[PDB]
């Protein structure tokens, strides 16, 4: 209780409680899935709604022509980090006239987000990110945490009840690398839908898709443009 | 060895018995991390890291605990990873500045000294908290020799022949002592490193793990490089076989 | 001005004239150009008067602080470093040419310091508008390890050359002898120039000045 | 990285007491005793320079310090704080001299140093000085003795004492001393009032004395102290 | 500098420092003000009459410009600060814009200042409330009220300070079109409202009035005693011959 | 960092500033200091706490400061804070003089200092100045003037007031013997002697223990003078000759 | 027990922000309805005294000729945000010679969300979140749009939304009467009805304010007479 | 009083009711945490430093384990206490020395260096944002006229010149030894000084060192350059001691 309120205070057990509390912010948001084939990187996000009269929250954001993200946590921090990534990409294009390698952008995210976890009066970024990108090393799915740690993934899921999605993806990793785009998005949608009780399922009103690849810039499908993906899926079990 | 009545909430505050508990807590954060060892032979330095895998979903080579600080200097980290990466940035920048100012590759002892001073600068104020990681810097040159240094969260820097940091630090040190690295070569050493890593690893409590390896010596023209897949799989085979005795 | 400095067997002799000009007019007939730095270090100033003043004063002050903290007698190299570094930091905008002389724990030391911040350690130096004449006297009649009175004669001779040959120099000759255990700050060491005596009485008797307004005011 | 605490560490208690200043005075009334005596033709400062071993080199650090050629200092309290205040005082004096080309009046130096000490009772992230200062000087013919305490307050003294047993020393000086004394006499009664608390064989290395007449301020040599400490001369 | 959050939210959603400042306003001398047809009157109660104190140097009514006057309630020093900054602003407005100043504008400025002090680091809310009064061009007489929170409103008549609720209720029950139909009647309304809470006197009451295109006029204790005499006479010629 | 902060510029739940009140408590323990306004002048009279046999007395005064050629002030509380504030007052006065080429009106100087004190009460996180001040002066706008300022940054103009130890009783006692419009410097000095006599804890009252200064208008110029011990003794003796006289009628 | 203004709860949220959300619940309730014929915003004024001029209570303001805003909670905090919005729209007009989309304005204001803190900050930087909630109703190229924003900075589009003290009940009543094809008159009527339900005082022409922004007409604040003519058909 | 406390006087550098600074004393206790002891002895024509070299691991390049530091060619030092803080203070010392020579044109006196370092420590003593360093510094070197100089500075801000001193765990015992040995008045030669130091440490720890258990710094009048003794020339003194 005395080691809870500052990010500059180590616990006697070698832990920083503010960082972990910040990590808990990711689980507060709606779940999201990211997976890559060998040609495409795909983000599938479950949009959440307050009431039935409120539109669904944006979960997928455009960063650069070759990079997009899916957020999970505080939308303000998400917008901040997003603008940062956008700025870094623009800088890279301005200086070198070539798109910024995704891994380097992720490294910069790590460096930036690490700073406030070591200064008094500062706080960690209350947001988790799934980054889908394509460069001359192929497609990439990355994950960034409030603890400023980042991971290079074959597949990943973060947020509320994302454990189900994780469990699903962990079985189909081997399938992922050879799937075509439609099958990849399918797998993503199944993983995403696993994080739901049987009384509810995916809809064109509550599902967003972000796709980037060797033949496609990062694009966001939101409403009627999602139907070609949903229509072509199993009935799921109970 | 356990006081905490407000005397352990800051690095700007001494304990009544003359201790800075924040630093020690950071060291405990280092202790809770997976073990990373590094050993110096007569012709260079070899690094080995027990990189625990938290999920099969993660790509191979994710969360590298082995860094390239300079073209002639490698870095093995243990503990809070973000801090370790920031420290890697600081070390890199220090080496770059040294080159830009003096015109040659930075001597390892000096780099270790500088970075260590930077680390120590955090064990003194309430405005910042000590780094939660320990690390090892390895290098080789013909005019300098083979060198291996280590820095803990307090800012202490020392030169080692063999060193380990993490959970089974002592358990690894007892295994390193058995070796005669003052006569052996980095080629033979890799196998022994992988071996000690597999020995020290606890297959029960900790789940699956990936092994990281790093060269820096005469066999690499003074460049710090990753161990080729061939030699790595060879060393892992030697280790898995040596675990049946 | 016309300042000089020499190093003899037992120490150092510093010389200077006393003429201060503004334009081509003598403003001060008696100006002290030999400045106190430390009890064992003195410095002659030529160039922009206020600059030499404030510079020499500042360095004197800093040296007082220095010796106050160190408890020892100030070294000449210290005054030299302070002076040259300050002057160099201002890139010559401080018009201060200086002759720094003093006796140390290491012996007698004489420096010349130009306003751009360069220094020269020499057995004898000259600075000022009359420095060429004085330097001619030095180059003609200097020998190493002179006796005190001999060196005093030489320096006063140099300053004299500056006084009579340079329109920028004039009036008295001030000397400063500094040995390992003596400080002779001889003010008017020589008055080689004298104003002619008045040949008339132009005294105005009380009443010759017409007055329009008067007001007396008592004090205490 | 570092910045600083911007808030006062010295605040008013409900009773109205600036507690940290009082604790600072508690630190002052705990150090070696120091006496100061103004004597018509001069001023005397004296202090207990009792080390704590034969290994100490008493001829390296001094308690009686000169500020300028005409002003001197002794103290009661913490050494380091005193040292800081000495450096600062010297600097202030040099500033005054650079501006006016005239040696700083003792009262002025006292006031300025007092302002400096006052700062540390209000400025952020700092404690007051654990030091009381006795400042002697010779300005405009007359001699001067001043005291400045941690609060930044200052008083003019004919004679006084600080440190351990400053009350007994104050009554002692109040009785066994008065005006019209010469410098010699003042030094005598100063070493005498210092002897009223010297729990040991008071040598020439156990105490330090500085004098300030109209010929400047200086520290008395151990030899002169030996001559005086012969209970005569 | 002092980078410390002073005014923050409480778990129940309150800004405690601001509320405390409002309580500091509650301890202030009662200040009332009413708006009429061609006049506007501001009066302040318990002036802490010590009779050894110069009345002029402690007035709670201050002019901001030739157009706008203002009374206050709470910490007098803070009020001095706010008043001076308001005057400076009144001049700056003339500098950047040829036109003078509207009452609403300067009120908005004061309010914004207070709020800024409710949301800034290292600072602390002003412990005052203000009754701002003026006759901006177009002739329309206006009265506004401010709050430590930064909120501000317009009123026909209002009161702040010690027992402000009582005078507010009185004014509510007494503010008619019949009352304040004449200047002297509006002033009498202010005096009555003040007497309904003040410790029964007249030497405790400071009243001032602004009228049309004229300057601010403070009422001498003689004139105040006259109006109070007429008020004490109307309370015995319409309240004594019926009760 | 946030833990060590004593929060010096923060409202108390009742709506008050605690450090200010505590500073007032500090002032209540300081030497008694009063001032009275007359028709031909104005005066300050303060108890002296620096009263010891071994003190050197090298200044014109102890608690009386000259601020301006037309203005002087007296102080009560922490003396060092008082030094700061007085120095700053002199600064302000000289600035106004430099700007308008005429002496600063007294009230303007007072307000000028009070804005600084208030600033110390509202932000910065510093402790306030534990000092109350009494200002006496003359200007071409309001003639002779007396003012009082508290650490709250609050001030007021008085015809007679007191500040320091036993200030309350002194105030009521001044209320008793006040004289709006009929006050002369002499009667004011008598009043000062009386009040300072009853209020000072150590009775009898020697001239050693008190300190009196007067500001008057003489031939176009303003005169500020601190009374010598003899004059004070005259006032005291006269007070006793007026006290032993009224007690005859019994 | 005091803590920093950027401290996280074990649940994973910022204390100050949550407390600001709690602060909104004490404010005047406001309702915004989106309709293909235009957007409408209505809000109670909560007059606490007959002496208080009700025309000086504006909880509905004009951001620009095509965008209006309704606010609930600590209004003093909202003033700053409103001015920032106006300035942003005008800057955008200056730079690009076009109007801002409602979403862009809402986002711009939402960028001032967690712009508070103690250390490592500017001297004039915010010390605490804004204790206010906003409804942005306007007409752009995407037609009529209504947005909602809270101190968290999370902003989202709504077809119909109620903020304030009577948030929940009014939201339920809104859900009961909203179909994505209402006429603007129906929206205004429903708004005033729900308002009359949730208000403690008797709903009249001086008790509330209503404003509409429609594809053909600029931001319009309903006058007393028009308000009466809608209240008429109660 | 007599151990009293109030407020945060045990957490930061503010005064206790009895006028103490608890954090400073705690720093002095932090000096002992290293578990080592250093001895400094001044001779007639030299100055000697000796310190434990606890190397409990064969995995350490024993050449990197040192508490002796060269500040200047003619100024040496030994640090006792927290290692990192010690290295920090050494860096600062080197800076102040180099800067001194740059500004004033002559080598800094050991006196002035120590005074400077102590003055820097005083700030840590007076400011609450930082905490004093858990180390003690002992400087040695030859002065142009005052000859051999051995100075020492504390975390408290205290600095002093010494005929001999010690620091660390067995400080008091070592001082009590040294003053007893000084009163006897011997001919303080080089070997006398070195032997006195080594035997002080030895009879204070009861160890009788191997030549790889201690390290010895030294500075002579005939050779003013700070010199570190090899294992061999230490073993020379060691075997020179076991004869009388
Ligand atoms: C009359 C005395 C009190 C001082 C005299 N002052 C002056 O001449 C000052 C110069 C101020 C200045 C401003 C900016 C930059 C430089 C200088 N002039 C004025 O005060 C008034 N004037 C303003 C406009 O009309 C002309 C001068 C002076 O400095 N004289 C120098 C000569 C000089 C050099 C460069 C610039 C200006 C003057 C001098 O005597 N120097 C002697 C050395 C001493 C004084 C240490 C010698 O060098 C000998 C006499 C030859 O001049």
């Amino acid at each position: 209780n005395q080691y809870d309120n500052d990010v500059t205070v180590w616990s006697p057990q070698g832990r920083i409680h503010q960082i972990e509390y910040a990590m808990e912010a990711v689980k507060q948001g709606s779940a999201t899935v990211g997976l890559k084939s060998k040609t495409h990187a795909v983000l599938v996000a479950l949009k959440r709604a307050q009431s039935e009269l409120a539109a669904h929250q944006k979960k997928i954001l455009h960063v650069d022509n070759h990079i997009g993200i899916s957020i999970a946590g505080l939308t303000a921090d998400a917008r901040l980090l997003c603008n940062f990534m956008r700025q870094e990409c623009l800088d890279s294009r301005f200086v070198f006239d070539r798109p910024l390698p995704v891994s380097r952008l992720v490294s910069l995210i790590g460096s930036k987000t690490q700073i406030p976890t070591q200064r008094y009066g500062r706080r960690p970024y209350g947001v988790g990110l799934l980054i889908a990108g394509y460069d001359d090393m192929g497609p990439h799915i990355f994950q960034t945490c409030p603890s400023a740690n980042y991971f290079d993934c074959r597949a990943m899921s973060i947020g509320a009840r994302s454990q189900s999605a994780r469990t699903y993806l962990e079985r189909h990793m081997s399938e992922f690398m050879e799937c075509n785009l439609n099958e990849l998005v399918k797998h993503g949608l199944r993983a995403l839908r696993e994080t739901l009780p049987a009384e509810q399922d995916l809809t064109t009103k509550n599902v967003s898709i972000g796709i980037v690849g060797k033949d496609l810039e990062f694009t966001i499908y939101d409403d009627d443009d999602v139907s070609p993906f949903l229509e072509g899926l199993e009935e799921r079990p109970q | 060895s356990s006081i905490g009545t407000g005397y352990d909430l800051s690095a700007s505050t001494f304990s009544p018995d003359g201790r800075v508990f924040q630093v020690e807590y950071a060291m405990k954060a280092v202790e809770n991390s997976s073990t990373a060892i590094g050993i110096r032979c007569k012709d260079g330095v070899v690094f080995g890291v027990e990189k625990l895998v938290l999920s099969k979903l993660y790509e191979e080579g994710s969360n590298k605990r082995l860094f390239n600080v300079d073209r002639h200097v490698g870095m093995a980290v243990a503990g809070l990873l973000a801090d370790a990466r920031s420290l890697a940035d600081i070390a890199r920048e220090e080496a770059s500045n040294f080159r830009s100012n003096f015109g040659y590759n930075i001597p390892l002892k000096h780099l270790a000294d500088r970075v260590a001073m930077y680390v120590h600068a955090y064990t003194l104020y309430s405005a910042v908290r000590p780094f939660g990681c320990s690390f090892m810097l390895g290098s080789y040159s013909v005019n300098d020799g083979a060198q291996l240094y280590m820095i803990d969260p307090s800012g202490v820097s020392y030169g080692y022949w063999g060193c380990a940091i993490g959970k089974a630090r002592q358990a690894a040190k007892t295994e390193i002592e058995k070796l005669q690295m003052k006569e052996m070569t980095c080629r033979d050493i890799v196998k022994e490193v992988a071996k000690i890593i597999y020995i020290v690893h606890d297959e029960v409590k900790d789940k699956a793990f990936e092994l990281e390896l790093s060269w820096v010596g005469e066999l690499t023209n003074g460049r710090h490089e990753i161990v080729p897949k061939d030699i790595r799989e060879e060393a892992e085979k030697y280790a898995k076989e040596s675990l049946k005795e | 001005t016309t300042i000089a400095g020499v190093v003899y067997k037992d120490g150092i002799v510093l010389g200077a004239d006393t003429r201060a000009t503004e334009g081509m007019v003598v403003a001060d007939k008696n100006c002290s150009k030999i400045h106190f730095i430390s009890p064992n270090i003195y410095c002659c100033g030529a160039g922009t008067a206020a600059d030499t003043d404030m510079t020499t004063q500042l360095i004197s002050s800093n040296l007082e602080l220095h010796s106050l903290s160190t408890g020892r007698l100030p070294r000449v190299v210290t005054a030299n470093r302070m002076l040259k570094q300050m002057l160099f930091r201002y890139q010559g905008y401080i018009g201060a040419a200086l002759v720094l002389g003093g006796v140390d724990v290491t012996g007698p030391h004489l420096y010349s310091i130009y306003p751009h911040g360069s220094t020269d350690k020499l057995p004898y130096v000259t600075m000022g508008s009359g420095s060429l004449a004085a330097m001619a006297v030095f180059e003609d009649k200097f020998r190493p390890d002179m006796e005190e009175e001999e060196a005093k004669n030489l320096v006063s001779e140099a300053i004299a050359a500056g006084i009579f040959n340079d329109l920028g120099s004039g009036s008295n000759i001030d000397l400063c002898v500094i040995s390992k255990n003596k400080l002779d700050f001889l003010r008017p060491y020589t008055v080689p120039n004298k104003k002619g005596t008045r040949l008339g009485r132009y005294r105005c008797e009380k009443g010759t000045t017409a007055v329009l307004t008067e007001k007396i005011t008592p004090l205490e | 990285a570092e910045r600083g605490y911007s808030f006062s560490l010295t605040t008013f208690s409900p009773s109205g007491k600036l507690v940290q200043i009082e604790y600072a005075l508690a630190a002052v009334a705990g150090g070696a005793p120091s006496v100061g005596i103004k004597a018509a033709n001069g001023v005397v400062l004296a202090t207990e320079k009792k080390q704590k071993s034969i290994l100490y080199d008493e001829r390296s650090v001094h308690k009686v310090e000169p500020i300028t050629k005409h002003i001197g200092l002794v103290y009661s309290g913490m050494g380091p704080d005193y040292r800081v205040l000495v450096h600062r005082a010297r600097k202030l004096a040099q500033q005054y001299y650079l501006v006016y080309q005239e040696p700083i009046p003792t009262a002025q130096l006292v006031q300025r140093v007092a302002s400096v000490m006052q700062e540390y009772t209000q400025s952020g992230g700092v404690r007051p000085f654990g030091v009381s200062l006795l400042i002697c000087g010779w300005n405009e013919g007359r001699p001067y003795l001043f005291q400045s305490d941690p609060s930044g307050a200052y008083f003019a003294w004919k004679a006084t004492a600080m440190g351990k047993n400053y009350v007994n020393g104050k009554t002692f000086l109040e009785k066994r001393y008065n005006e019209d004394l010469e410098l010699e006499d003042a030094i005598h009664t100063a070493i005498l009032t210092l002897k009223e608390s010297f729990e040991g064989q008071m040598t020439e290395d156990n105490i330090e004395v500085g004098i300030c007449n109209e010929a400047g301020f200086r520290r008395l040599t151990p030899t002169e102290v030996k001559d005086y400490l012969a209970a005569i001369a | 500098s002092y980078d410390r959050a002073i005014t923050v939210f409480s778990p129940d959603g309150h800004l405690f420092q601001v509320e405390y400042a409002q309580e500091a306003v509650k301890k202030g001398s009662t200040a009332v003000g009413v708006r009429g047809r061609d006049i506007v009157v501001l009066g302040v109660e318990k002036k802490s009459v010590a009779k050894l104190q110069d009345e002029r140097t402690v007035r709670k009514i201050c002019a901001l410009d030739d157009n706008v006057c203002m009374a206050f309630a709470g910490l007098t020093a803070d009020a001095r600060i706010v008043i001076n900054r308001a005057r400076v602003e009144c001049q700056s407005h003339r500098l950047t814009v040829e036109d003078p100043v509207t009452v609403e504008y300067i009120t908005r400025y004061i309010a914004s200042l207070k709020q800024r002090y409710t949301q800034s680091n290292g600072r602390r809310p002003f412990g005052i409330s203000a009754l701002i009064v003026g006759f901006d061009f177009d002739g329309t007489p206006r009265l506004y009220q401010t709050d430590p929170s930064g909120t501000y409103h317009a009123w026909k008549a209002n009161a702040i300070g010690r027992g402000a609720k009582s005078v507010r209720e009185f004014l509510e029950k007494n503010y008619t079109d019949e009352a304040i139909e004449t200047d002297d009647l509006t002033i009498k309304l202010v005096i009555k409202a003040l007497l309904e809470v003040v410790q029964s006197g007249g030497k405790n009451i400071e009243l001032a009035v602004m009228r049309r295109d004229q300057s601010l006029k403070i009422l001498n204790p003689e004139e105040i005693e006259k109006y109070v005499a007429e008020i004490e006479k109307e309370k015995e010629e319409n309240e004594k011959k019926k009760q | 960092s946030r833990r060590y902060d004593s929060r010096t510029t923060i409202f108390s739940p009742e709506g008050r500033l605690y450090q200010v009140e505590y500073a007032m408590e500090a002032i209540g323990h300081a030497g008694t200091c009063l001032g009275i306004l007359a028709n031909d002048g104005v005066l300050l009279a303060a108890e002296r706490r620096n009263i010891h046999k071994l003190l050197d007395e090298v200044f014109f005064s102890e608690k009386i400061y000259k601020l301006n050629e037309d203005m002087a002030c007296s102080v009560a509380g922490i003396t060092s804070d008082a030094n700061v504030l007085t120095n700053e007052l002199r600064l302000i006065a000289q600035r106004y003089l430099l700007q308008y080429q005429e002496p600063i009106p007294c009230e303007q100087l007072v307000t000028a200092l009070c804005d600084i004190k208030q600033a110390y009460t509202q932000f910065g996180g510093k402790r306030p100045f534990g000092v109350s001040l009494l200002y006496i002066g003359w200007d071409k706008h309001y003639g002779f003037q007396l003012y009082q300022s508290d650490p709250s940054g609050n001030y007021g103009g008085w015809k007679a007031t007191c500040i320091g130890n036993n200030s309350a009783a002194a105030v009521s006692m001044l209320k008793q013997d006040y004289k709006e419009g009929e006050m002369t410097l002499k009667s004011a000095l008598a009043l000062a002697i009386k009040v300072l006599n009853k209020t000072m804890d150590v009775s009898k009252l020697s001239a050693e223990k008190v300190e009196i200064a007067t500001l008057t208008r003489e031939n176009g110029k303003t005169v500020i003078r601190v009374l010598k011990q003899k004059e004070v003794e005259q006032l005291i003796k006269k007070h006793e000759e007026e006290e032993a006289k009224a007690e005859r009628e019994k | 027990y005091d803590r920093g203004v950027n401290t996280f709860s074990p649940e994973g949220r910022l204390f100050q922000v949550e407390y600001a959300i709690e602060a909104i619940k004490l404010g005047s309730t406001a309702i915004g309805i989106q309709t293909s014929e235009g957007v409408c915003l209505a809000v109670e004024k909560r007059i606490t005294s007959p002496l208080m001029e009700p025309s000086s209570i504006e909880k509905i303001v004009e951001i620009d000729a095509h965008i209006g805003c309704a606010m609930s909670g600590l209004i003093a905090d909202a003033k700053t945000l409103i001015d920032k919005a106006r300035v942003e729209t005008q800057n955008h007009w200056f730079t690009y010679n076009e109007t801002m989309t409602v979403e862009s304005v809402t986002q711009a204001v939402s960028n001032l969300a967690l712009q508070f803190g103690e250390e490592d900050a500017d001297p004039g930087a915010m010390s605490r979140p804004f204790g206010v909630a906003l409804l942005f109703g306007g007409v752009d190229e995407k037609g009529p749009q209504l947005f909602h924003m809270d101190p968290s900075g999370t902003f989202v589009q709504c077809d119909a939304r109620a903020i304030g003290s009577a948030s929940e009940g009014a939201q339920s009543s809104l859900q009961e009467v909203y179909h994505k094809s209402m006429t603007l008159k129906e929206a205004i009527k429903s708004s005033l009805i729900i308002l009359k339900q949730v208000m403690e005082e008797k709903l009249n022409a001086t008790n509330i304010e209503l404003a509409t922004v429609q594809p053909g007409q600029n931001f319009h604040m309903f006058t007393k007479e028009e308000l009466e003519e809608v209240i008429k058909d109660i | 009083s007599r151990g009293s406390s109030a407020g945060f006087d045990r957490h930061i550098t503010i005064f206790s009711p009895e006028g103490r600074l608890y954090q400073v004393e705690y720093a002095f206790k932090a000096i002992n945490q290293g578990g080592l002891t250093s001895v400094a002895v001044r001779g007639k024509d030299c100055a000697v430093i000796v310190t434990q070299k606890k190397v409990p691991d064969k995995l350490l390049d024993s050449s990197t384990v040192t508490h002796l530091f060269k500040i200047t060619e003619n100024i040496g030092c030994v640090m006792t206490g927290m290692t990192a803080d010690s290295r920090s203070q050494v860096q600062r010392a080197r800076y102040e020395a180099a800067n001194w020579k740059y500004k004033y044109g002559y080598e800094i006196p050991v006196d002035m260096l120590c005074k400077r370092i102590a003055d820097i420590s005083q700030v840590y003593t007076q400011n609450a944002e930082m905490r004093p360093l858990g180390c003690c510094m002992i400087l040695i070197g030859i002065d142009e006229e005052q000859g051999p100089q051995v100075y020492k500075c504390d975390p408290a801000g205290y600095y002093c010149g010494f005929k001999a001193t010690a620091a660390g765990v067995k400080q008091t015992e070592s001082t009590s030894f040294l003053e007893k040995k000084v009163k006897k008045k011997f001919d303080w030669t080089f070997e006398q000084t070195v032997e006195t130091a080594i035997t002080c440490l030895s009879t204070v720890l009861s160890i009788d060192f191997k030549p790889s258990e201690i390290e010895v710094g030294v500075v002579t009048v005939e050779n003013p350059k700070f010199r570190i003794l090899t294992e061999a020339e230490i073993d020379a003194h060691l075997v020179a001691l076991a004869e009388r």
